[PDB]
């Protein structure tokens, strides 16, 4: 199950905010559950795969692009491309959303919602889910912060060790060389003395 | 300068094998007491790292820990890093995890020649001293 | 100005939860505002330095520890640390949190509550704050993940460079030592040939 909560301003009442809860199991195409709440009354409904397919075919538009637009609208993934407006009457239970551009409206979609007898349960479930996400995100962020600290510390330590290594390496060459010189010179003295003794004969 | 010139003059030579190089290095060092240098003092020692979740398992490498940098530093210094825990190993290094210490002790008892168990802090400190710190404090 | 949300159960309602929001400006010492809601109707309250002073007079113990205990009870919600039970007489409007130590009980504090005229407003406020927190946490997670990826890149680069340096050091060592072995071998051949003439003559 995947869930997304969004804030929509219904065009019947401008100041008050309304909340849209959209849930889908595997992918949005298969159908989704939509619940609209406003703090005192809620409406629940579902849209099945056959319904979305009929909507797309009746729009004579590619299914992929229609799904993209639907996600951009209901899941609030809209950018500066355009604007959408939502409509809902409390007596008909006929929700419908359109995309507005240049004084031209596209009835992007419509649903036939219904009342739910008990709003307390749905409101409480919503708040509970919000809090759960807050907690999970906080914990994961804390753990990632700790990991970042560890990474910084170890990177600094390794850089220090590398500095030591580079400082020592180039220097060590001459320290190696000088005693090669010493041993070679010692054997040199030995050979010269031996030759002098031999010539003394 | 003259030694440098003569070294430059010769072209190349690659007729030896790494084992022969190690043996010759050791022989020259012992004959002429090389060990006073800040490094090359890990040549006479073979070092094993517990980088494998399973002892003597090359397919369970645990790369991505400070143990890797420790082992690389050991390799730099002059230690003969050994991937397999042979009976000839002289040092075995362990990190913060002491889960398998009993296994290491059992293997040490099994082997004819015993190898001291050493912690990473031993080398992490001995680098500064550039000398073989007493293992008793780090046993 | 900060504000926290928490979930509490009630003796009267073991199957239905309540949401408590506690909001303070700088520190709990100055005072704060508590609000209890359940999705339908919500009550509010206020506490100031005068009220905490009177309470500390009633119970006669260090004020800061009272502030901390209130902080834990109303914000931390730490069950493992001596669970305590918040019960509420709705009609009498008496919401109190009793402390239940092993074979001991304390009446930690008394409180008064009133029915806000409009519940829907405060219910909306709670969930909009929750959603804003969701957004901020998501943004922080994205930034932190990018930073961690950068750090992993830097770690890998440093490790690779260090390995290259150690390989170069070993290569130079072997080359130089082989060259000196050859030179010493030739010198030894010459000196052996010279010393042979010693036994010759």
């Amino acid at each position: 199950m995947e869930r997304k909560i969004s804030r929509i301003h219904l065009v019947s009442e401008p100041s008050i905010t309304h909340f849209l809860q959209v849930s889908w199991e595997k992918t949005l195409e298969s159908g989704f559950v939509i619940t609209l709440t406003d703090g005192h009354s809620a409406w629940t409904g579902t849209v099945s795969e056959s319904e979305i397919s009929q909507e797309a075919d009746d729009m004579a538009m590619e299914k992929g692009k229609y799904v993209g637009e639907l996600r951009k609208a209901l899941l609030s993934g809209a950018g500066p491309a355009d604007v959408y407006t939502f409509n809902f009457s409390k007596e008909s239970c006929y929700f419908f959303f359109e995309k507005n551009l240049k004084d031209v409206s596209f009835r992007l979609g419509s649903f036939n919602l219904e009342k739910v007898e008990n709003p307390a349960e749905v409101i409480r479930e919503l708040i509970c889910y919000c809090l759960d996400t807050i907690a999970e995100n906080q914990a994961k962020n804390e753990h990632l912060q700790k990991e970042n600290e560890r990474l910084l510390r170890d990177w600094n330590d390794v850089q220090g060790r590398f500095e030591k290594c580079v400082s020592a390496k180039e220097a060590l060459e001459t320290d190696l060389y000088k005693r090669f010189i010493l041993v070679l010179n010692e054997k040199k003295t030995k050979i010269r003395s031996l030759h002098n003794k031999l010539l003394n004969a | 300068n003259q030694l440098k010139e003569v070294f430059s003059g010769i072209k190349n030579s690659n007729e030896q094998t790494p084992e022969e190089m190690a043996s010759l290095i050791a022989d020259l060092e012992y004959r002429y007491s090389w060990d006073c240098s800040p490094l090359s003092m890990f040549r006479r020692h073979t070092v094993y790292l517990d980088s494998y979740a399973v002892i003597n398992d090359l397919s369970t490498k645990n790369e991505g820990t400070r143990l890797a940098i420790k082992a690389l530093e050991l390799r730099f210094h002059g230690a003969k890093v050994v991937s397999c825990l042979a009976e000839g190993v002289s040092h075995v290094i362990i990190g913060e995890d002491h889960s398998r210490v009993a296994d290491f002790k059992a293997f040490r008892r099994t082997f004819k020649r015993k190898f001291k168990i050493l912690k990473e802090s031993w080398v992490t400190d001995s680098i500064d001293k550039c000398e073989l710190q007493e293992e008793n404090q780090y046993l």
